[PDB]
């Protein structure tokens, strides 16, 4: 019904038209994207795994085609809060209408869904877990390297999962940890492993991950399953927060400070194929 | 009020 | 008005087609309620009690005595929630209207006024007191008995209503406790006393109360006046809490974590003629 | 649409005429919608549980409480031979159409379907459940008994539920076992317990599950959540199963050997509060 | 379903 | 439209 003109209300879903921009968005920012595998779905859906083999011949031997069935389950949230505020409802985005309030909000909420999904994505520090993640992974299978930046210790990392399973494929590595790959040299030929300009150890791309979590941290992962709905019902409430915090050390109070802010809520799931590499220190 | 009255007799454990 | 047709009302009175109802399932599930009689009150009334010595034309100087004067007061509150976290928005229950919703809910709300009714009204625990209590009556006068269950001490504790010219009519026995009252069977006269299919002691009615102040107890009632008045009254909600309890440790955010809450306010009032016995375990 | 008429569609999905009977003698064999409850579902519902707090607008409190979330899903499927008994589609099916099809296994596939909900519900030797299950909670919760059947042991088991604030309905005993029910001779009273023209042990009514699972003991029943959704599914092809026999060698292949299947698959779930009693011999 | 409600609630041993 | 938006501006192959 809604199309444009004013912004007298504050609950429901929003038009698709205005969604699916901040979700280009969300993909561009998160790294996950970069590394895993889109598909379509609507709030819990069953899906088949793994490749298949061609009939039609007479028939020798040949290796048979493993298939498996995975369910995808949990749903994202976002408090946005300093938009709300900055712009006070109701008569402000009457002038701002339905379409110019999400086209200026679009860039940090989309940036906020990309940090969370990375946080409780590769790792458990993250606060929205579904159920299996990079680190959980490593614990059940386990192969660590530890305390190595030699030429030999980075292809280990590889062959460890180019042999139970196969095909490595892209990096990760942090800000903080990546200086001292540059600072690495074959002694036979004068060439640095970690390029510079293009960010690759073996030739395969890396990218650049802002958590402070790590130290000393890389892993290879190929096939990964990415998953959103795309449904973002925006509800607008003015009360006491606990996830915001005002100023100092207060509890937000949006009635005593008179604030306003808006709730997003997104559809993020994962699922791992449980094979993947791991380094890291120990020395005392 | 009154209907409530009438109920709780009738609905008792021991009506009286 | 209002009947069947929908339901976006977020504050209202219910109305007496609903609150007999709701009451009529607190009436079975609250312990005592069953045992009280319930005379009509507004929001206070004032009762006196006792008779007097009256002659025909004559008079002698004696027999004046005492007249007590009373009146009660003070509310019993209590919270939906069960029905607002399972079924959330405002557009999921248009489609169950007014008339649909009160039936889905009539048990988990009839269940939670008498839980925390008992808790305070019987024994004096809970944080709502009124004075007025059974537990405080016996601080008064002492009608204690030890912990020893056989038909001897049933017989006394009756005795020590009987001193006082009044009369025995129900019982009240936790749960737990029915395990040990089934099992005393006297060597003369060779019957059972507590009989298990007719929930009765000593042909009187037996009530468990399900609140955990009890071990090994038995509590008995009879001229006593429980008063109701008014409505339940609902209000729905999308705000903060400081009552309830998030699993873990954090409050029920509202909109903070995405539910929908209910309240339910209740006027119950209370009022005690005073000589109510108990027999509680003494062991060491 | 379809009534009676004719049979060719082979594939589709019951009608709701054709399913409340087929589905009600599945109710009434089984040992679960007998002794248990119910409520509607729609894939997999979500429920909520336990009691708030609330203050009379006094004080706060100092008890404070928590609130419990939970699930349920997982479905069941049926594959009968009973077509191929009653196979011939020129003559028989033009005749029989769709509503004497149903009536010729009314009883079977229901019965299939009955028994092995007991077999993984009551049980957990079955290879479909759900986790929630009666065995599964007396191996949680620990109130097995060990003992003969004498007055005071059949008192101690329903005590066990008592003790934890519950009341005892119902029990879940094989028709082996009421040979020893009869010699309940009590030392003092009534000197019987078990009726022996109503089936009843303490006047609560036995219910006998002819499993080959249960030796000599008595379960408790009486707190029970069941739920069925959906109209089942009906497929009709003659062809080749991985699993099953033929006849006593070989694989079941319909190119050999021109048989008939009919598939009936009910989506059912089942929930538990996790506390129910058990008994058994003592190892000597 | 609510057919099945109905049903459930009649045709069973305890409390009719 | 996701999984092909992912593809077209995914780093691994294009």
């Amino acid at each position: 019904p809604d199309n444009v003109m004013m912004h007298e209300k504050k609950d429901g879903t929003l038009m698709n038209e205005f969604t699916t921009p901040i979700l280009q968005e969300v993909m561009e920012n998160s790294k996950i994207m970069q590394l895993g595998k889109y598909e379509p779905m609507e709030g819990t859906e069953k899906k088949f795994t793994f490749w298949a083999d061609k009939p039609g011949a007479y028939w020798v031997g040949e290796g048979q085609k493993i298939e498996t069935s995975k369910a995808t389950w949990v749903n994202a949230t976002m408090r946005a809060f300093k938009l709300g505020v900055i712009l006070p409802v109701t008569k402000e985005f009457l002038n701002y209408t339905y379409s110019q309030f999400f086209e200026e909000m679009k860039p940090m909420i989309a940036e906020a869904f990309y940090k969370k999904f990375d946080e409780a994505g590769i790792l458990n520090q993250g606060n929205n877990p579904f159920g299996k993640s990079i680190a959980q992974s490593i614990e059940k299978t386990n192969k660590v390297i530890k305390g190595d930046f030699t030429q030999d210790n980075i292809i280990d990392l590889e062959a460890l999962l180019e042999d139970d399973e196969l095909e490595a494929n892209a990096f990760i590595s942090k800000t903080q940890n990546r200086s001292l790959l540059r600072k690495i040299v074959d002694p036979e030929t004068k060439e640095r492993i970690y390029d510079r300009n293009s960010d690759s150890l073996d030739g395969l791309p890396v990218v650049n991950l802002k958590s402070s979590n790590l130290k000393r941290g890389e892993l290879i992962t190929g096939d990964f399953d990415k998953l959103i709905y795309g449904i973002p019902q925006l509800i607008e409430y003015k009360i006491d927060e606990t996830a915001q915090l005002s100023t100092v050390k207060n509890e937000d109070g949006t009635p005593v400070n008179l604030f306003e802010q808006d709730m997003v809520a997104l559809r993020a799931t994962m699922h791992v194929a449980l094979h993947i590499a791991d380094d890291k220190a120990f020395a005392k | 009020p009154q209907n409530l009255a009438e109920i709780a007799r009738q609905k008792r454990i021991i009506k009286n």
